[PDB]
RNA sequence: CGCGCGCUACACUGACAGAGCCAGCGAGUACUCCCUUGGCCGAGAGGCCCGGGUAAACUCUGUCGUGCUGAGGAAUCCCUAGUAAGCGCAAGUCAUCAGCUUGCG
């Protein structure tokens, strides 16, 4: 530990979304969507500042939960609250 | 009159007119300070009549 | 200066006022003969009255500290539940004050909420710009000094509680750079003998503590109602 | 201001030659009557829409008692068409 | 290892602490009463049946959390006991008051299985602990009957026992063979 | 004499001075510790570089960071960039070049924005 | 179902305001006519100034 | 088979001074349901009558209900 | 009277109370929102004193629970990456613009 709380120190082994949920055995059901659902590339929380809309099919490489947050922030009142978006997704997964 | 609020250039002037009617008669007018600064009455203000 | 003249003038002024219903603050205007210059004399203070200026039935003070608000909230949650936890509604540090209250509407809501205000002498010099002009300049609801002075560098807590007990019922003393000022003394619904004792000690402490060049610089004291005429007591 | 029926504007429409039997509000009137008195409406299992040929959708909720008389119905329909909603 | 135990009393439950023995949080979202508030073997989710027939299941944290996860309103008549399954973390049983006990799955919005056979109020229930008895329920009614059902055959009671008293309480033993039916004076 | 490496981190208008000295292992940001400085949901984006490189790499360094400018997300990205660039430059300057290459390899395999700040220029489809 | 009666005016037209109290209705109409006449005077005086 | 259910009959519509309808919501929200009373006002009412805010409406005794009636009747003879 | 452009209001995206934590452009001996009841010192003109009319946001923690306490038709117009949209702070630059305009984050 340099400065890390107890939960992250416990789950220092590999990379887990919101420091609780695994990526190890996540089976996808359709061979059609195994190319376009990105769960090979792990992430810690969905808020990743990327330019995933420069050309075609870069949303085919941004992760799936980032897409879930970025589609949750879709109305005329929650257009910028991405921290609200990731809080909502964390709550829903719990 | 007398200046009311003074920005860098534009300035609002209070105790000179009684109504927007009189100002809209004297729109585009050649106002002048005591110091020698020329100026122009441009547009009536609204909220203080 | 004589309390007989003072009592007859105050009785006649109470009669002039009379001829819920009253609720008018009677005060006295001090006038001096020379300009006042020293900022340490411009520093506002308080005068303890033998009849406290407050009713103290539902009035809720707001206390303003400087050193950690957590420590002062700890002290108010620890010490005294009889009158002090009944009357202290909020303690706010000056940092939290400048943080949470810069807005016109917010400080107007706070002014509407609380009943009377106390602050420390190390904060009064920052207060008038901090609190709004609608909070400070207009009406007498303005903070009264307390001495919270020797991890907060604070005087010990029981003396602090005694200090608050005094300063809730004390009367404010604000000075102007000009040669005129006015200090509240009471209401019109009170008894004029109590008014006489109050104005007597107010005169004594004002001349002997605050007005520089004690009785050389002194001049006229006019007892006055809010909108009526002024009655003379020269000095 | 009145609905366009074949009751009074028959001469105008016959003059200008546009489909005298198509401006028929009485059909919508009697159909709204039938469906608002049918017992499934009282049961509440009903929901009625109107598509008027200018393209306007009119949602009608079961909780309304439409006026029986065609004149009141016409005045009501005009007020609805010009103010987008009708309060109870 | 946890520090929570719950007491239901009236229209509110009160989750207590074990170490401090102080009521940690009083939950009063209920409509009419609260008959059995049981927290999961995980230790995070409390279920309680009300007197209006509904049963509420809600998440409770180590502090002040009362977040309603699900509700069911199928009984329409008081629910006297709900219990979790000790093995499966998402399956629960519920003895209502009318004639029914029923097994619920938590994600679904309908009972997994329905069990009848009693004739009066049924008011005590339990799962059968042990390895071999994976899916066996026991319930005691007020019709002087303790019935034990298999959850594989949704018919009648696999075994029944008829006392002469109103049967108030039942516990299995952790050994899985013997059972205690508390009924009347004995 | 004493080993020290200063490095800069950038975001929209959030800049991050990170000075790394041989130390017991602590990491401070504006004096306050790292587990404290963030809004309580971006702390994982702060712990991402330490969690990639393991704690044994940060066992010997002491990182003190100052930040100013920009909003919350911007400051958080500036601090994680300063952390990553600090440990990579310290391993470049005071331990073996092979270890520097392995660290930079793991960080780039995760995300390039840990090292080279890519600003958002204006160039829409001309 | 508790049916309700649609509140609507019989002789409808969009050009006439509808309000029960003649006092507040007259006050609003006078304010609007005063505003329109003042705007017309301001426009005419502005054109004269130009 | 005898346990005193002397408290279970509280999901009934209570009667009060102006409204004859006041269900079981809470003490302060029931007094908010009472016409002419605000929320902070009802909080002041409950704190004056020393009735615990945890307690529901219909969990009260008749003397407590009656002194609540007296202190909503006169707000001045009690301090305010 | 009509037409658009902006501005405001219209509740789950709630209210209340606490705790914590973030910007950038901005410095002409220059800037003040009134008008008055009284009173002081003013032969007179006034000045005094007292009354009346460095962010928003966000995050975390609790108290309470949808309650005139309802987000906009036909049509028509625009928009493709730091773009739409939300948010506030500053300035007022010889034309235009305070019912607002332009900057800046």
């Amino acid at each position: 530990y340099d400065v890390l709380p107890k939960e992250v120190l416990a789950e220092v082994g590999s990379v887990k979304l919101f420091n609780r949920w695994s990526y190890d055995d996540i089976e996808i059901r359709d061979i059609s969507l195994t190319d376009y659902i990105q769960i090979r590339a792990p992430v810690y929380i969905p808020h990743s500042a990327g330019r995933y809309a420069v050309k075609r099919f870069r949303k085919a490489n941004c992760p799936i939960i980032e897409r879930l947050t970025n589609s949750l922030m879709m109305h005329g009142r929650n257009n910028g609250k991405k921290l609200m978006a990731v809080r909502i997704v964390a709550h829903a997964f719990e | 009159g007398t200046p009311w609020k003074i920005f860098k250039n534009t300035a609002f002037i209070k105790d000179m007119f009684n109504s927007s009617l009189e100002i809209a008669k004297f729109e585009g007018a050649a106002i002048r300070t005591v110091s020698g600064i020329r100026g122009q009455i441009k547009r009536a203000l609204s909220k203080p009549e | 200066v004589d309390p007989d003249q003072t009592l007859k003038a105050c009785k006649a002024l109470l009669a002039h006022i009379k001829k819920t219903v009253a609720e008018t603050p009677i005060w006295l205007t001090l006038t001096t003969k020379k300009h006042i210059h020293d900022s340490h004399r411009l520093q506002p203070g308080k005068i303890i009255l033998p009849h406290p200026l407050n009713t103290s039935e539902e009035i809720s003070v707001c206390l303003i500290t400087a050193d950690p608000q957590r420590f002062y909230k700890n002290a108010v949650a620890d010490e005294f539940p009889e009158d002090l936890r009944a009357k202290i509604g909020r303690v706010i540090d000056i940092s939290h004050l400048k943080a949470k209250f810069k807005a016109y509407e917010a400080q107007r809501k706070l002014f509407s909420e609380h009943d009377v205000f106390l602050a420390d002498t190390r904060i009064i010099n920052r207060l008038p710009k901090a609190l709004g002009k609608t909070f400070y300049k207009t009406t007498t609801k303005r903070p009264i000094p307390v001495v919270l002075m020797a991890n907060a560098n604070a005087r010990p807590i029981p003396e602090i509680v005694a200090e608050i007990r005094k300063a809730i019922g004390a009367a404010l003393v604000h000075l102007s750079p000009s040669t005129n000022t006015a200090i509240k003394v009471g209401y019109a619904n009170w008894e004029p003998e109590k008014l006489a004792a109050n104005i007597e000690t107010v005169i004594r402490e004002l001349v002997e503590r605050f007005v520089p060049q004690k009785w050389q610089n002194v001049r006229n004291f006019y007892v006055k109602g809010p909108e009526t005429a002024a009655l003379p007591i020269y000095q | 201001y009145t609905l366009l029926n074949s009751d009074e504007h028959i001469g105008i429409m016959r003059k200008m030659n546009r489909d005298i039997s198509d401006a028929r509000p009485d059909i919508t009137h009697q159909c709204l009557l039938t469906l608002l008195d049918s017992p499934i409406n009282k049961a509440g299992k009903l929901q009625i829409y109107i598509q008027t040929a200018k393209g306007v959708l009119i949602e009608v909720s079961p909780t309304v008692r439409i006026p029986r008389t065609f004149k009141r119905f016409a005045g009501l329909m005009v007020q609805l068409l010009h103010r987008l909603s009708i309060k109870g | 290892t946890n520090d929570l135990f719950a007491v239901t009393a009236g229209p509110r439950v009160e989750i207590f602490s074990i170490r401090k023995r102080e009521p940690l949080k009083t939950i009063g979202r209920f409509d009419s009463e609260a008959h059995c508030g049981e927290i999961r073997p995980d230790g995070r989710v409390l279920v309680a049946g009300e007197d209006t027939g509904r049963m509420q299941v809600f998440d409770v944290g180590q502090g002040t959390r009362a977040v309603i996860l699900k509700t069911w309103h199928i009984h329409k008549q008081p629910v006297w006991v709900t219990k979790w399954s000790p093995t499966e973390l998402t399956t629960l049983m519920s003895c209502s008051d009318d004639k029914t006990v029923r097994l619920w799955d938590l994600p679904s919005n309908d009972p997994t299985r329905l069990f009848t056979g009693h004739t009066d109020y049924v008011r005590c229930g339990a799962f059968m602990p042990g390895s071999a008895n994976s899916n066996l329920l026991v319930s005691g009614s007020y019709d002087e009957t303790v019935r034990v059902w298999d959850a594989r055959a949704p018919g009648g009671a696999v075994m029944t026992f008829k006392h002469a008293d109103p049967i108030e309480d039942v516990l299995p033993l952790p050994s899985g063979t013997t059972l205690l039916a508390a009924s009347g004076n004995a | 004499s004493v080993q020290a490496v200063q490095v800069f981190g950038k975001k929209k208008n959030a800049t991050a001075v990170a000075r790394c000295v041989q130390g017991k292992g602590l990491i401070k940001v504006n004096g306050k510790p790292l587990k404290l400085f963030a809004p309580e949901i971006l702390r994982a984006k702060l712990y991402e570089p330490i969690l990639i490189l393991g704690t044994d790499k940060f066992a010997d360094v002491d990182i003190r960071i100052r930040v100013a400018g920009g909003g919350h997300t911007s400051q958080v990205y500036a601090v994680r960039q300063a952390i990553a660039k600090s440990i990579v430059a310290y391993y470049a300057k005071y331990v073996d070049e092979h270890s520097k290459n392995l660290l930079k390899q793991e960080l780039i395999q995760f995300d390039r924005s840990l090292l080279v700040a890519d600003p958002r220029r204006c160039e829409p489809k001309k | 179902i508790k049916t309700y009666i649609p509140k609507f005016e019989d002789d409808f037209d969009p050009d006439k305001h509808y309000d029960p109290n003649r006092e507040r209705a007259e006050l609003a109409k006078l304010k609007a006519e005063h505003k329109r006449e003042r705007k017309g005077a301001l426009r005419e005086l502005r054109k004269d100034a130009q | 088979s005898l346990v005193s259910g002397e408290k279970t009959n509280f999901n009934h519509i209570l009667r009060l001074l102006n409204t004859n309808v006041d269900g079981k919501q809470k003490v302060v929200y029931a007094l908010t349901q009472i016409k002419g009373v605000g929320r902070r006002y009802s909080n002041l009412v409950c704190k004056k009558a020393d009735v615990d805010l945890k307690k529901r409406a219909g969990e009260l005794t008749s003397e407590e209900l009656e002194r609540l009636v007296t202190i909503i009747q006169n707000p001045l003879a009690y301090k305010i």
